[PDB]
């Protein structure tokens, strides 16, 4: 089974650098689509972005191209940086690996815990 | 190639007729010769049969960024077969490099056998 | 940016009762429609994909009906442990979006 | 079966080397039945041999988003070929869904020949 | 041969929609990938974007996601919208369609006659 | 962002020389590199693809070499119609850049 785990601050200052990163055990990062999802608490889930180890990466382009996402093979890392945060991105983030039905899905069978970023 | 096998098969078992059996025997050694220039061409990798989807996530499947080609490269020949569901992203496997048709075959009777 | 629309934002349902949520594309999605469930506290569960096909450990209770561009979540039974929040995404188009989220009550 | 055609033979010329004799008359019936088995799952399109990739732009081209697929659909078979330049982008052709193998093959003899 | 041509205004107003159109003549603006490339007057070209008819379209990140292009396949065009134009997006663009070489080359090898468009 | 760097930024030659314009690429791009000719007032003429790979129609006097990342335009013979400014474009990775142009001179 695999098991995602979110790790990084909670207390990102405001106008800094949001870091996260999500470490993969029980399965190889690879081969696999991963998403970022973000939800502020008592609001709804918004999706940030996916990528593939062997491929690209997408945006929402709600964040304004601000966020960018990677894959450490070598640690079976997924890490996330949404650059310059306001008190909007106070939310849960999770980590959250693509369904494979025959092909890549956009949905998200395995999630990560969720790890809540406090800007203030 | 027909005499021998004509007398090949008279060996065995012991005028229009032998024309025809002559022409028989030489239309069924040139679809024996076409079995084997296709299992040739299947052992070089010159037939891209593709190989099926994987049920579950495996190390072939990936983006088409996977299927990389050089710039120099001019191969008329597909990398990958893709599949783009309207469900989800592009999933591409790359085909055989040798026995593509044959492996595509053992796929397929395992799949449905 | 594909709207997805859900309804209604509450649910006041008990146990067993048939327990139903609308959700509704701003364009069509080709059925490209999915269910989570999400627990206080807890990461959403992949409920339904393809808005039909019930992914495999989540029980046969949960139902999926994808009639036009409304797509519909349906349970049969409310248990104990269903009382949730229930999004629905789209998969079709990218930015992948949610629903608001439909909070079943008790 | 082979008894058939070995009197069919013994009409046109006209113990263990008759059975020798049908058990080749066997060997072949079952090659052929495996041709015609390879024909039919070709015309039905049950083998996706990959179309060669055009040398100017076509219709038939496109990028992978081209290889549409219902979200319900669960087929194991790829719906494209592709290829990806180190130089450009992704691009696919659909594999025919009749003839596929011949449909190569006769790209295949007129690119070479 | 196939013929681009670009048309739009050259007096496009600071913080307006810059708006242009490139007519494809002599050919399909289908099949084949599109993109803008914009050139400021005594400066380097600057890549803004690619599309295809059948496809997705990509975006030079330079632009911070304030560029939209699409494909008009009954009128055989190419729109460009750019907006909230500052005095830097004075500049000379042209529509250019993608080499292809057995594959989609990220080359130009049909150019438009480009169109200067003025911000002030 | 792939840095595509020029040299010289001006190079002043005469009918009938060897000239040479050199770009170079921050991080490798696999040879898909291009080279464009730019006359005043005119749109960008495609000379070289894939660093190596002569256009239709272009006449056989360029010459494109992919010596690691550097890579090198060459003409042999500089015809009066061979004045104008050169771009290299790296294409492995986007978005696709140019270079800052190589404006041969008399």
């Amino acid at each position: 089974q695999v098991q995602l785990q979110e790790s990084g601050p909670g207390l990102v200052r405001p106008s800094e650098t949001l870091s996260l990163t999500c470490t993969v055990s029980g399965g190889s990062i690879s081969n696999d689509y991963w998403s970022w999802i973000r939800q502020p608490p008592g609001k709804g889930l918004e999706w940030i972005g996916q990528i593939h180890s062997k491929g690209d990466t997408n945006y929402n382009p709600s964040l304004k191209s601000r966020v960018t996402i990677s894959v450490d093979t070598s640690k079976n890392q997924l890490s996330l940086k949404v650059r310059s945060v306001t008190a909007a991105d106070t939310a849960v983030y999770y980590c959250a690996r693509h369904l494979y039905r025959y092909g890549y899905r956009n949905y998200f069978d395995y999630w990560g815990q969720g790890n809540l970023v406090t800007v203030s | 190639i027909p005499q021998s096998l004509d007398s090949w098969w008279t060996s065995l078992n012991f005028y229009r007729w032998m024309a025809l059996r002559r022409f028989i025997i030489f239309l069924f050694i040139l679809l024996l010769a076409l079995i084997f220039l296709l299992v040739l061409l299947d052992y070089q990798g010159m037939l891209p049969v593709c190989p099926l989807i994987p049920g579950s996530s495996t190390t072939s499947t990936g983006p088409c960024r996977t299927c990389m080609t050089t710039a120099q490269g001019t191969s008329m020949y597909p990398s990958c077969c893709c599949t783009k569901p309207s469900d989800g992203n592009c999933t591409c496997i790359p085909i055989p490099s040798s026995w593509a048709f044959g492996k595509f075959l053992w796929e397929w009777a395992s799949a449905r056998f | 940016d594909i709207q997805m629309t859900q309804s209604p934002s509450s649910v006041s349902a008990s146990v067993g009762d048939r327990v139903t949520i609308a959700c509704r594309a701003s364009q069509g999605i080709s059925s490209g429609l999915a269910w989570y469930q999400q627990k206080p506290g807890k990461a959403p569960k992949l409920l339904i994909h393809a808005a039909s096909s019930l992914q495999s450990g989540v029980p046969s209770r949960f139902s999926g009906s994808e009639s036009g561009t409304e797509f519909t979540l349906t349970i049969s039974s409310l248990q104990p442990e269903d009382f949730a929040t229930y999004y629905c995404q789209q998969a079709n188009s990218f930015p992948l979006t949610f629903g608001g989220g439909t909070k079943v009550e008790f």
